């Protein structure tokens, strides 16, 4: 599949709802659609063709939903370029990747690179469309790397049945582009008939999330760091919320216990993955009223992703015994973009899979008795 | 040490039926679905015929 197509089917089931909310600018799915495909027949007209990559150097906002999905359209994988990185890093990510295109603003025009055309968003409608195995995005991630994911990953995690994201949802998008943790903010919401609301410009703190949460906002996700702060600064704050989400750094269970007797009926999730298997390959999940105990689990498995334990023999471990943790199944990148050897020292060959392959994330976790995973730390 | 980063190993390089590589350790079980095309060699030796061969990472399907 792709995102495109499982949002075409919500655009035909309910054309009408409410798909993005950008301050005062509110988009329904069917304006979305037809915004992207207009961006779409500019940038096909402009030169663009299937498997191009095209640079994205814009502000959160409504422009930036539209750019991404008609990027998509022309059958072009995007770039994100945060607009706070240095040029220096803007140019090698814009050179490496291969982007010869970069869609800014007014706002952002000085940041595109010498030699690379500049196309503002703020300037007929005709797609190519998405295909599965075609390339939907490259995102970097201590040299910069950039991870190449092809439509068919991005559409296995944005349309995952755990999400349980429904239309009546809404939920905060402020996390960069550039990051994974966008294509939660931003895809699961559409693909599942829900809207995204586009947080007003700065960090969200404690009483911004108040704010939004007032306004109708169901789901947000935070930074393991501004977790822990406001769980232990102000955990009623996220009282209201159907779901808070947090993962990357380390989050300590006394941090999600402080949420859960603050707030006893929000649901907490707890996600773990690489950009390698976009955004994430396990999580964990306290439903209402339940405690956390004594340790967080990085947890189980997304549906259609399988993890391993493996010790220096690529043997099994039992449970309870510590190795080197693979992930494999569904969501895995192709690979590192212009770097087939690295591509082929972590992205290997699975013993458990037909011709398939597993993600090494040089972290170490162990398994419990029942089949959820505990991080054990980085094998570094 | 990780065994696909042990540099005074013995490494082979493998392919799948979408044409995407794979390091591996020769001390390991081919897994099914893939085939050696290289090695027993260093672990460096390996990379380079990755590089050399694997011009792109899509998969062939």
């Amino acid at each position: 599949s792709t995102v495109p197509e499982l949002l075409a089917r919500q655009v035909t089931r309910a054309p009408d709802a409410v798909a993005v909310v950008d301050r005062d600018r509110v988009l329904t799915y069917r304006e979305l659609d037809e915004l992207a495909g207009r961006l779409s027949g500019r940038l096909i007209g402009r030169g663009v063709r299937r498997g191009d990559r095209v640079a994205v150097l814009l502000d959160r906002s409504a422009d930036l939903v539209v750019t991404l999905l008609a990027i998509w359209k022309a059958g072009a994988a995007y770039v994100p370029v945060d607009a706070g990185y240095p040029a220096p890093r803007v140019a090698f990510m814009v050179a490496d990747s291969g982007a010869s295109r970069m869609v800014c603003s007014a706002a952002t025009r000085d940041g595109v690179p010498e030699g690379i055309e500049a196309i503002v968003v703020t300037d007929e409608a005709s797609a190519a469309g998405a295909r599965p195995g075609d390339l939907a995005y490259v995102m970097y991630t201590g040299i910069p790397k950039g991870v190449a994911v092809p439509h068919r990953s991005v559409a296995e995690l944005a349309g995952n049945p755990g999400w349980a994201v429904e239309p009546g949802d809404a939920v905060l998008m402020h996390a960069p582009y550039a990051f994974d943790a966008s294509l939660f903010e931003i895809w699961v919401p559409l693909v599942s008939g829900g809207r995204v609301v586009i947080a007003e410009p700065g960090p969200v703190d404690a009483r911004r999330l108040r704010e939004a949460i007032s306004s109708g906002v169901t789901r947000a996700h935070l930074t393991a760091g501004s977790f822990r702060a406001v769980a232990e600064e102000s955990p009623e704050s996220f009282a209201g919320l159907r779901e808070v989400l947090t993962g990357g750094d380390v989050v300590p269970a006394h941090a999600v216990a402080r949420v859960r007797s603050a707030c006893p009926r929000v649901r907490i999730r707890h996600l773990y993955g690489p950009t390698e298997t976009t955004l994430c390959a396990t999580w964990h999940l306290l439903e209402p009223g339940d405690e956390i105990g004594p340790v967080l689990p990085i947890g189980r498995p997304l549906p259609g992703r399988r993890a391993q334990v493996l010790d220096a023999s690529l043997r099994a471990v039992a449970p309870g015994v510590i190795g080197d943790l693979y992930l494999s199944g569904a969501g895995l990148a192709d690979g590192y973009l212009r770097r087939a050897g690295l591509t082929a020292e972590r992205f290997v060959a699975d013993p458990s899979a037909p011709g398939a392959r597993m993600y090494r994330t040089g972290d170490l976790a162990q398994w419990t008795a029942d089949g959820a995973l505990l991080f054990a730390g980085r094998a570094d | 040490t990780n065994p696909f980063d042990n540099e005074d190993g013995s490494f082979l390089v493998l392919v799948n039926g979408e044409g995407q590589h794979s390091l591996w350790p020769a001390f390991a079980e081919v897994p099914d679905g893939w085939t050696g095309v290289h090695g027993p060699a260093s672990r460096q030796d390996c990379l380079g015929y990755v590089e050399q061969n694997w011009t792109d990472l899509r998969p062939k399907s």
